[PDB]
RNA sequence: GGUACGAAGUCGAAACAAGGUAGUUGAUGGUGAACCAGUGGCUGAACAAAAA
RNA sequence: UUUUUUUUUUUUUUUUUUUUUUUUUUUUUUU
RNA sequence: AGAUCAUCGAAUAUAACGG
RNA sequence: UUUUUUUUUUUUUUU
RNA sequence: UCUUUGCCUGGAGGUUCGUACAGUUGUAGGUAAAAGGUAUGUUAGAGACU
RNA sequence: UAAUACAGGGUUGAACUGUGGGUUAGUUUCAAUGCCCAAGGCAGAGCACUGGAUUGGAUACCCAGGGAACUGUGCUCCCAUUAAUAAGAAUC
RNA sequence: AGUUCUAUUGUGUUAGCAUGGUUUCGA
RNA sequence: AGUCUUAAACACACCGCUCGUCACGUAACA
């Protein structure tokens, strides 16, 4: 089914490094039978609290970026591993796609009214 | 037609919670309805609220 | 009697499946990626032959 | 002092167990939730693949398997609730939790769901064999499961009685019968190449022959065994056996898991 | 709201009166005990004062 | 024959106006024998269950004490020389199941058959 | 965490805030309870306990209010 | 070794009621005698115990 | 022993469901 | 010629035939 | 000096 | 009011595949009150106040 | 007990089915703590054990040290034995 | 009562993650 | 000190109630 993934990037990443990731997350999509659906942005974003992670260092903010895709079910063990060793990326989540709740079809009309 | 109801006996047991200091449920959880519940309707008269969603697709 | 309600569950299975297409069809317009890949594909596969 | 441990598998066994999660495993080409051509046409190429059971997931491989089962013993479109197809719905259902229970085994709470399954289905068989005997001979052939009369009690005896555990055994070679370790059928203790001396608490277990349970060709004799002789039917060996699944005499049916 | 990991199954209406919210007597089941009223015997107890009965009338 | 006997804890009740009863066939032919009586107002058959009318007389009811003696897991037969020793100096009511269908005791010794007790109805000891 | 700021105030008047700000939270009985090891048997029964001793003392609390209101205003209801 | 009954002497204050600083129980350890230390379960559990 | 700071290791029930609201719908004569 | 509850001594159970 | 107790000790730090 | 499973008869007591498997309340020297509880009184280094 | 994978149970809607059931051995799973065996270790706790108190004549109450016991697909159910002291049908 | 489909999920199992009491360290 | 509330295996009611080791004597399962 339809998955999802919320990566927030870092300060010491650049268009480079973006790309490059995003190229070998592909890889492992196609293997299990799989394709892409659509990748965007969101910016930056503030963080709450600072932010202390082993051999990386200290940070305040990052970039905020949103990826969707659909695999088998268990190629999200093997993407979750993936991100973890790799620089840059601090936190990750990944949340299933929904029908009605989705950044997809439903992004209008929230804070207003 | 005419038909009777059947029997109110049902497979499994009762709810029961593991002892000691690790809590764990054995057979059932907490949401389970027993076969001589009364009805839906008399439980909540109140109903959803003005406030309440719809559409509990979520 | 039993075959009459054959034709009327065929329709109410029917109206189901309709609504299921529009979501799927609201992914497919409103994904970017897909499109990008697909038009690219496509181009390539003429230049090749000719 | 022998220690009481649990017995060493068999080769066989573990070979067999490996090759049973590799069916269930198989993903055929086809198409879940009735997803027909028809539909199919409004998508482009590259969103096809997603809807593939290839790209599906367990539950949905699961019910595919289902439908397709089911529409070899329907009786009319729509219609579930026969005893023919809910024959075939359960019988699928017993080996989707067994398969679940080999990679999962710190689930000790699904133990007591599959006892219930098992015995349903035994029920099932009983009222249709009553209701209808020709259709219940079809069934088995094509589920290969191994018909079994119910035309006088069972006794109580559990060397003779039925056993609702062994009832696929053309499919499942190593839950068909073990031996008695009760009183005096337990094990002989032994020392293994260790410096220590263990004891099994249950036995180990054989591989059985391919001809559990069937007939055989008989030669006419008079004596204690046949005072009347042997009927002509036995002689030819295609008599119709009562309760095929008997483990026999010394010998107890399989346990649970 | 705490999370119990058991529960109490007292039997004595000592500590009954205790963990439990109340132990008012409900009206009787007129299904199972009859409706009571006030035209009923009272019950039979002698009189008392602090240890020292009072059966005279003057 | 088990909700023959489930008719006793309905009908036995001093605060009630009617009461329901499940739907039978036996249970049918028997309320006839006890309206004969005078024993039961009427009864009407609401479908899956039956209400059976009670009736009163200054407070009390009309029904005082019912004894089943015919049981599912039993059955009681007397002889028609014997049932007369069992029931004598009595005004109760116990109800006979021959084989000509079901009448009250005094009947059974009229015809001088073998019946069978199902219940007892005003009886004492 | 509990911040508080001293304007144009006392400071015995702004310590008496705070204090009462640990109840709500029950930071006291919190602090005591990790000090010392409790047996799970005991905190079966005393979760039980004060489930029914404290819905009490709400009712009662509410009936104080009333008797204080009524008794400066005078007045009584009945079945009127 | 252990147990019953009668008489009755010495050495101790375990149970009752929070004083032995709660006390019966499953499986162990220890101590001249009440039995004692630890873990699990129970109440046949005493004291204390919320507003903005 | 107190305070402060910057990334080692074991462990995982503090917050989050509740006026016990069906004919109140159920516990055992008497003192 | 047909049918025709077994009980006490505390209790300790699967045995005999043919490949 | 610190810690601890109804009270006290044992133990730990040394310019 | 009806169907079926399981269990008890006042309190109370026992020698000083073979060291394995199975199985256990009962054949006494002794006794006439063990015990649930509504109420009263008393005690309490147990809570409150004229 | 946030995320993800596998598979159960409960509530409601449609279709199907048209008496399918209650109890349960010569039966079968699971089952706190303790003990044997095994795997183990570098935290927080502590039985036994000479480590600082007793008495109005005897002690484990009050501190500290302290090599058993604390994660198991196993052997395995002795108990105050896990959601009342009935597994079902009828009278609201 | 039971099977199929659809909505719902502090019920069983689950390897890396986040936060936190204690503990540990001092270019 | 006088009352109120709660608990209690005592009610000749705390000078209450009750248990264990050891010493002597009479006996049945040896």
């Amino acid at each position: 089914v339809f998955y999802e993934t919320f990566v927030l990037f870092s300060k010491r990443v650049q268009r480079a490094d973006i790309r490059q990731l995003l190229k070998q997350q592909e890889a492992l999509i196609t293997k299990h039978h799989g394709s892409m659906l659509a990748v965007r942005d969101l910016g930056w974003r503030k963080t709450a609290f600072r932010v202390i992670k082993p051999r990386q260092g200290i940070f305040w903010f990052g970039r905020l970026f949103y990826f969707s895709f659909g695999a088998n079910p268990a190629a999200i063990t093997e993407m979750s591993q993936s991100l973890q060793s790799t620089n840059g990326v601090l936190r990750h989540a990944t949340v299933r796609m929904k029908k009605r709740h989705n950044l997809m079809t439903y992004n209008h009309h929230i804070h207003a009214r | 037609p005419v038909v009777f109801p059947h029997t109110r006996a049902r497979a499994g047991g009762k709810p029961i919670m593991m002892r000691g200091k690790s809590g764990k449920w054995h057979w059932l959880g907490p949401y389970w309805k027993p076969p001589w519940a009364p009805s839906n309707k008399a439980r909540w008269p109140t109903g959803p609220e003005e406030w309440a969603w719809s559409d509990p697709t979520r | 009697e039993k075959k009459v309600t054959q034709s009327l569950q065929t329709a109410r299975v029917s109206r189901r499946k309709v609504a299921h297409v529009l979501w799927l069809k609201k992914l497919q317009d409103s994904s970017d990626f897909l499109q990008e890949q697909e038009e690219a594909a496509r181009g390539v596969a003429a230049l090749a032959r000719a | 002092v022998a220690l009481k441990t649990r017995a060493p598998k068999s080769p066989w066994y573990i070979e067999a167990e490996k090759e049973f999660l590799n069916e269930r495993a198989q993903v055929p080409d086809a198409y879940i939730e009735r997803w027909h051509g028809e539909d199919l046409s409004k998508l482009s190429p590259a969103l096809r693949r997603c809807l593939h059971l290839r790209c599906a997931s367990s539950k949905e491989l699961h019910s595919w398997r289902k439908l397709q089962l089911c529409r070899l013993l329907q009786r009319r479109p729509f219609d579930t609730g026969s005893p023919a197809v809910q024959l075939a719905c359960l019988t699928e259902k017993i080996l989707n939790v067994r398969a679940h229970l080999l990679r999962h085994f710190r689930d000790q709470q699904k133990k007591k769901v599959l006892s219930i399954w098992l015995s349903r289905r035994h029920r099932v068989m009983k009222y249709l064999y009553r209701v209808d005997f020709n259709l219940y001979k079809y069934v088995c052939q094509q589920l290969r499961i191994k018909c079994v009369r119910f035309a006088i009690p069972d006794s109580r005896d559990r060397q003779r009685a039925i056993s609702p555990i062994a009832v696929d055994g053309d499919r499942c070679k190593f839950l068909i019968r073990q031996k008695l370790w009760k009183a005096r059928f337990r094990p002989r203790q032994l020392k293994q190449v260790d410096g220590k001396v263990v004891r099994f608490t249950r036995h180990p277990m054989e591989q059985p022959s391919s001809a559990w349970n069937l007939p055989k060709e008989h030669r006419p004799s008079l004596s204690r065994a046949w005072p009347y002789g042997v009927r002509e039917e036995r002689l030819k060996g295609n008599y119709v056996i009562q309760n095929p699944t008997a483990a026999g005499l010394g010998y107890c049916p399989a346990p649970l898991f | 709201a705490p999370f119990p990991r058991g529960i109490v199954k007292p039997r004595s209406a000592k500590v009954r009166a205790i963990l439990n919210l109340s132990v008012e007597q409900r009206q009787p089941n007129p299904l199972r005990a009859p409706r009571k009223s006030l035209l009923d015997p009272p019950p039979c107890v002698a009189p008392l004062e602090k240890g020292n009965p009072k059966l005279d009338r003057q | 024959m088990q909700r023959a006997c489930e008719m006793v804890v309905s009908l036995l009740r001093v605060d009630a106006l009617s009461q329901r009863c499940p739907f039978h066939v036996l249970n049918v032919q028997i309320l006839d024998l006890l309206q004969r009586e005078g024993l039961i107002r009427g009864f009407k058959v609401d479908g899956t269950k039956i209400d059976i009318l009670l009736k009163h007389y200054k407070g009390a009811p009309v029904i005082r004490n019912i004894r089943v003696v015919s049981k599912p897991s039993r059955d009681i037969w007397l002889t028609p020389h014997e049932l007369k020793f069992r029931t004598r100096f009595n005004t109760g009511l116990w109800i006979m199941q021959t084989s000509c269908g079901v009448i009250s005791h005094r009947d059974c010794l009229r015809m001088g058959i073998g019946g069978k007790m199902l219940m007892a109805i005003n009886n004492g000891y | 965490s509990c911040h508080r700021h001293v304007f144009r105030a006392a400071p015995a008047a702004v310590f008496a805030s705070v204090q009462r700000w640990g109840r709500r939270n029950n930071v006291h009985k919190l602090t005591l309870l990790v000090q010392t090891y409790e047996k799970p048997c005991v905190k079966r029964t005393r979760i039980a306990e004060e489930k029914a001793y404290y819905p009490r003392w709400f009712y009662l609390r509410y009936a104080t209010e009333v008797i204080r209101y009524s008794l400066k205003h005078h007045l009584r209801l009945g079945q009127a």
